[PDB]
């Protein structure tokens, strides 16, 4: 109601008391909305070598 | 405690409305910007009725009554 | 160490007040008795064309130079609209004070109000009311003020949508010359000098000396609005008559608002403390958002509930609210629930101060009412010598006193005023 | 009558000191009577391992749920019992608990902060209430597209790593995690040397002290398996996602470069680069005559409904760009001129809007720090993210030596001829293809 | 002096926009300080300046112009395009000011 | 039933620039000089070609 | 100046000799002169004598 | 709906229908707002399936056999629920609306609940308002015999029309005041035609005035079944509303067999009861319920 965590500069900016400090809606349940996703499916790996230049073995 | 935003706790910006001339340094929170709003059709120039005489019988007395036409045009009833 | 706030009163009746902070920037407030009270119904919505003409040209500062000037300088200028006063605001770092006095001082002393310009931007008063009406808690206040008074504060703060288009410079130039006089305002300086504000308000603020135009005398009337806005949640305002600014009955209520409930303690908590939100959680098994709604003028004020439900579910949200209400003006409460009540009363105001603004907007509104600007301290145990026989007498005359009711949503099993 | 300078070093800086366990405790006073008592700990997203990838974010719904001195709703009475707010949150990599009340019950508060971090008792049926909760909750916070356009700018730029999860994780993540993960959770990653105990407001460091040896000692002590965890560098990829939905009436688009991270100074100047492109929104009151380029195009030609630019940074990386909301119609000319504007901070910098980005870049850095709460918060980042407390002072320091030839040598370093991420949501059938955006990165003869 | 003024209003006749019915802020050329000055004209104004510009058309199509009596004098060619030129021009010219700096 | 005239693809080219071209009212015959030199200049390269293709 | 190109037109057609030398150079130079300087202050004395500035 | 909402006497009526009653007859003839965009087939059928049932239907005919109308009326209607939804008893709530629109005329319709179709007492409130205006008689004139409209004349200076508005139904009704009028006389238009009406109700009446309203009411009874579409139209809404066909010499002796008591006891009805108002243009000066 006094601070809430936004800005896009991650800073706690002023909301409201509907906003801040009640996140959550009034729905009742999850309703009938279009599904989510946070994931790419490009399957990429990264491997790296982090060698020694020394040792002469 | 006078200034009724410090008085009212959550209903303080309600109340009030905040307007910015010159936008600060801080962007605020809740942003918003309006969606496309649908417009109202174009009508005619609604008669004026600037003498007793055209004024009479322009008084409801009776209940509504909407009549739609196929190839009439809809017509109301007073 | 930052010293007291002093004051000084004008002969033109205009009110000085400023602190030191020896802050790195400053900010300052010139605070005006011109709000949306002041109006009738030949002229509304000129309190929101005028909030927004805060950056339009003035005699001696252009719209590109005072847009130029303070973006310049990095400060912020903005307006803050209550329906009884008005409170311009700018802020910035110290090495440019005076100067963004000048621009704020400008925007307040010759805005010769060019038609092309208010032409311009009254697109941009209809894009801010739609922008500020995009929630559902602004109409319902707004719909409240309308059905609950009859004249002078029925006003709400947005230019309602047949004017769009409809105001002249003549309009906002009456407005200007009948409220914007010296006798209504209060400059206010956070982190600047006395003396140079002084001598400023000396040297520019001798353009009106009279009273203005005021005797609105706002009348209450009750009634009730019902809204098919279609959407599931529901929202209802049952409010009625309340003290008003400057009566020991407005503590009394807002000790009363606080021991009802007075918005969330917790992030994503359950109101354990609060008498509504107990008699809801009992009644019902949905999610809803009960709290206690008060807003005092210099006149009048409203108190009652506000209420978030189901669309199914109404009825008896609003019933166990005003059971609990009921219950609470027969003298059913413990002297541990006003304790609570009148620490988390202090503990909001003193919190209401922490930042600048939030001050800064204090002692405008203190030096705009009162003259002078009391310490917090006087205000705590003022507080704190509110009788709990006087919370249960203003609960007592808000249950018998006649109603405003403001109900939007599916409204199929929302009761009538008539039905509690 | 002082001046700049003169005033930001009248300022009372913070004063730290350094518990056995490594809890590291920070005080600031000030002439109020009211304070801010907060725990910042080192635990995110980040550190999640693809299996337990909202436990942070389940741990901070379930932190106000109950303890096991305090157990059920009695508990957030004797908060109510002193009329003190509290807060929390949870990033990628930190994760905060505070309490706004006054200066009088202060061991309570620091009592309440101990009790909440360290002995938290997770009941079983509040973990399928709270499953529903934050199932509510990512539904309504999915419902507002900014943060769905965040979240696919962090899952399209940092692909292949830890960083680009979400804080509260897919549906299947929310479903079947149990309370044997939030153990392990709390066990692992809430561990006392990764704590600020930040307090702003009208305390004094001594008590402060006092209360945290006799509450908030012995909080881990121990890593349970001789296995230090830490931290990889997650590497910034271009790419580019569209998730097309032509029945939305807005579209959002936010363009993104890798950031340099936390410990690098130019992060300054860029954000003085950010200070001249600003931000603009629909209500805005200046009208034609705004100082920054990018808002006047948009208002002259009627393109924009409001827009903002971003310098995000984490533990050596971050991002670094622009977010716009409007219409289809408008989308890929305005998107030119956003590079343009990225091009004139590389090419034609002048020194007035060097000196003007760096007025706004001090206002901002001041004005936000009013009241307790943004103090404590930058006191808890800035012990967990720079390792100490950067005074007021020496950012304007930092900020002293910015002008235009460095500002457009590090603009053309991080700016120019570079492969950005770009995210995009609603009506974007006329965001451009990844060539457009690219070839728009650079320009032909300079 | 008085000849000046004598050889001003001769010139003024000699011009031929008056025989047109055309006032002499009509002839102005419409540059972009010239446009946003018509723009901030009132309507009524406005509206004579349109007529006078289509009237002056319809002569010039006939090559005819009209009769002496109908002719605009030298006393009622009032300057209206005066004040909102020159305000222009001194708005664009602080404008200009301000980006040399 | 739709309009030819505008609706055609390669109709709307010609009457756009041809047939429903608003032009001031007041043109005298000088302008008409610009038509008759597009025509000239057509009347040449007929020539021209009558100038190489049987010489 | 029309009246100008007409008399250069007729010093061109003829030869080089006396006087059409001095035809030539007072003809070019007349015409240089009426398009690059007499046009714009012949311009100027127009404005100053409508009242405009 | 934009067609039918560009005159503003449909918006005062339906604002006062939705003043008046709790719910039932609140609801507005015309779509609201929010629901263009989301009736779907469904809703229709629906209504359909269980409002249009076979014994709630009138088939009426002029110019037509009556085999015909047997033949057609088992051939195509003869499969239905039956009965179909009851309703919900339309309830009174009272009140007032007052909007702002900025009009250069007031509109202002103040009514209360009165008797429903059927009653004896129905016949009572439609001479109450045929004597008290009902519309005009002459194109361009005065309407003296009208008592509102003569005392709004003795009133004000300005442009006016004033009648009583009436309305039956099946279980309820409403009897009020319709006032058009400026802006700032529109407190004196009301009150006066307020006052007229209070007058009346204690018995400030002729026999002769209550015959002349008897006259034009019967008149104006027998000019509405002149064309056939009015006379199909009120067949089919006594065929709807009793069952059965009543000829027009007995409603005229029923309109006859009213006395000037019980139109004393309308007018102390409508005086004594509980108001509804509905009002719009600039009401800078147009009075409240308490204000009456």
């Amino acid at each position: 109601m006094y601070y809430k965590f936004s800005s896009f500069t991650q800073k706690l900016a002023g909301a409201w008391a509907s906003e801040a400090y009640t996140p959550q809606g009034l729905k009742p349940v999850s309703t009938e909305a279009p599904p989510i996703i946070f994931a790419t499916p490009t399957k990429l790996t990264s491997s790296v070598t982090a060698y020694d230049y020394s040792g002469k073995n | 405690m006078l200034s009724v935003a410090a008085r009212s706790g959550p209903f303080a910006p309600v109340l009030s409305a905040t307007s910015r001339g010159v936008a600060g340094a801080l962007r605020p929170l809740l942003q918003g910007a309006v969606p496309a709003a649908s417009e109202p059709p174009v009508l005619d120039v609604k008669r004026p009725f600037l003498c007793r005489e055209s004024l009479s019988g322009q008084a409801a007395a009776r209940p509504l009554v909407a009549t739609v036409g196929l190839n009439v045009p809809a017509s109301v009833r007073f | 160490q930052p010293q007291d706030l002093e004051f000084t009163k004008l002969p033109n009746g205009l009110v000085i007040a400023s602190l030191e902070n020896y802050a790195p920037l400053s900010r300052i407030g010139l605070f005006v008795k011109a709000g949306s009270r002041y109006e009738d119904s030949n002229n509304l919505g000129t309190s929101h064309l005028l909030r927004l003409a805060s950056s339009l040209t003035t005699k001696g500062a252009s719209s590109f130079k005072i847009t130029r000037g303070i973006e310049a300088v990095g400060g912020k200028l903005s307006v803050t609209a209550t329906r009884e006063n008005m409170a311009y605001t700018v802020e910035g770092i110290r090495s440019d004070i005076e100067i963004l006095m000048e621009f704020l001082l400008n925007v307040t002393t010759a805005p010769e109000f060019r038609r092309w310009e208010v032409a311009a931007l009254r697109s941009q008063l209809k894009i801010d009311k739609a922008v500020a009406f995009q929630n559902s808690q602004t109409r319902i206040i707004e719909n409240l003020h309308d059905v609950a008074y009859k004249n002078a504060l029925a006003n709400p703060l947005y230019c309602p949508d047949y004017r769009m288009g409809k105001i002249t410079s003549e309009e906002l130039h009456y407005f200007v010359q009948n409220h914007f006089t010296s006798a209504r305002m209060a400059l206010v300086g956070l982190g600047v000098s006395h003396s140079v504000l002084k001598q400023v308000a000396e040297q520019f603020l001798n353009m009106r000396g009279g009273l203005g135009l005021a005797g609105a005398k706002a009348k209450y009337r009750g009634g009730e609005i019902r809204e098919q806005n279609g959407d599931n949640l529901v929202h209802a305002a049952i409010v009625a008559e309340s003290a008003a600014i400057g009566n020991a009955e407005a503590n009394a209520f807002s000790v009363l608002q606080h021991l009802l409930g007075a918005g969330p303690h917790i992030k994503r908590g359950n109101n354990t403390t609060s008498l509504l939100s107990q008699s809801v959680a009992k009644g019902s098994h949905q999610p809803f958002d009960v709290s206690a709604f008060n807003a005092s003028y210099s006149d009048s004020g409203l108190f009652g509930i506000y209420t978030i439900s189901q669309a199914a579910a109404a009825g008896e949200v609003i019933n166990a609210a005003y059971n609990q209400v009921k219950a609470v003006a027969q003298g059913n409460l413990s002297s541990a629930d006003v304790q609570a009540a009148k620490n988390k009363l202090k503990a909001g105001y003193l919190m209401s101060v922490e930042t600048s603004e939030g001050f800064l907007s204090e002692i405008g509104s203190q030096a705009l009412a009162a003259g002078s600007y009391m310490p917090p301290s006087t205000v705590l145990q003022q507080i704190d010598s509110v009788a709990d026989a006087d919370v249960v007498k203003a609960a007592k005359k808000f249950v018998s006193g006649k109603k405003s009711m403001a109900a939007s949503g599916n409204l199929g099993h929302t009761p009538f005023l008539d039905e509690l | 009558t002082a001046t700049f300078a003169q005033a930001l070093q009248s300022v009372p800086e913070t004063q730290v000191s350094i518990l056995d366990n490594g809890l590291r405790v920070a005080s600031e006073q000030s002439s109020h009577a009211t304070c801010t008592v907060g725990v910042w700990i080192d635990a995110g997203s980040r550190y999640e391992t693809e299996k337990n990838n909202g436990a942070g974010y389940f741990l901070e719904h379930l932190a106000f749920k109950g303890t096991k001195n305090r157990p059920g709703n009695a508990l957030e009475k004797e908060v109510e019992s002193i009329g003190a707010h509290l807060n929390a949150y949870s990033t990628r990599e930190h994760t905060a608990y505070l309490i706004k009340a006054l200066s009088k019950d202060l061991p309570k508060v620091v009592e309440l902060l101990a009790d909440i971090v360290q002995n938290s008792s997770l009941e079983d049926s509040q973990i399928e209430k709270e499953r529903d909760v934050i199932l509510r909750e990512m539904q309504e916070n999915d419902a507002s597209m900014q943060n769905v356009v965040f979240d696919y700018l962090h899952a399209t730029a940092f692909q292949g790593t830890p960083l680009a999860q979400a804080v509260e994780g897919p549906s299947e993540n929310v479903r079947r995690l149990s309370r044997t993960d939030l153990t392990d959770y709390l066990n692992r990653h809430y561990k006392a040397p990764r704590m600020v105990l930040a307090a702003a407001g009208g305390v004094e460091h001594q008590q402060l002290l006092d209360l945290a040896q006799k509450h908030l000692s012995s909080v881990s002590r121990v890593y349970e398996e001789d296995a230090v965890p830490g931290l990889t560098p997650c590497r910034f990829t271009g790419s580019e996602i569209r998730h097309r939905d032509d029945a939305l009436p807005l579209a959002h688009v936010a363009i993104a470069v890798e950031g340099p991270g936390w410990a690098n100074p130019d992060n300054v100047t860029l954000q003085v680069a950010n200070a001249i492109i600003g931000h603009y929104d629909c209500t805005y009151g200046g009208g034609v005559h705004l100082s920054s380029p990018l808002a006047s195009v948009a208002v002259a030609n009627k393109l924009c409904q409001s827009f903002q630019t971003f310098n995000i940074s984490y533990s050596d990386t971050g991002l670094l760009g622009a977010h716009f909301v409007c219409d289809a119609m408008s989308i890929d000319d305005m998107v030119f001129f956003l590079q343009g504007q990225w091009m004139r901070l590389c090419t034609s910098a002048t020194e007035s809007e060097v000196t003007r980005g760096k007025n706004i870049l001090r206002n901002a850095l001041v004005s936000h720090l009013d009241g307790t709460t943004p103090v404590c918060e930058d006191i808890g980042r800035s012990l967990l993210t720079y390792g100490r407390r950067i005074p007021l002072a020496e950012w304007e320091s930092r900020i002293q030596e910015v002008d235009a030839q460095m500002l457009r040598d590090i603009c053309s370093k991080y700016f120019y001829d570079q492969c950005p991420a770009v995210a995009g949501y609603g009506p974007i059938e006329q965001l451009p293809d990844y060539n457009r955006i690219r070839s728009g990165m650079f320009w032909l003869r300079f | 002096s008085k000849w000046l003024d004598g050889f001003r209003k001769w010139y003024y006749n000699a011009a031929g926009f008056n025989k047109l019915g055309l006032m002499r802020d009509d002839t102005l050329h419409e540059t972009e300080d010239v446009k946003e000055a018509i723009r901030r004209l009132p309507e009524d104004l406005y509206n004579d300046r349109m007529f006078r510009i289509k009237r002056a058309l319809d002569l010039t199509m006939r090559h005819q112009i009209l009769p002496k009596d109908q002719w605009t004098k030298y006393e009622e060619d009032k300057f209206y395009l005066e004040p909102y030129l020159k305000e222009v021009i001194r708005e664009r010219k602080e404008r200009e000011e301000w980006a040399k700096k | 039933m739709t309009n030819m005239r505008k609706t055609h693809p390669l109709f709307k080219i010609i009457n756009h620039s041809f047939i429903d071209l608003p032009a001031p009212s007041n043109i005298s015959s000088w302008w008409n000089f610009g038509s008759l030199l597009g025509v000239c200049l057509m009347v040449q390269i007929i020539t021209g070609l009558f100038l190489a293709m049987h010489y | 100046l029309v009246a100008n190109l007409l008399i250069l037109t007729w010093i061109g057609g003829q030869p080089v000799e006396h006087p059409f030398i001095i035809i030539g150079q007072l003809a070019s130079i007349s015409y240089f002169s009426i398009i690059l300087i007499l046009m714009p202050i012949s311009g100027i004395i127009e404005d100053k004598m409508l009242k405009l500035y």
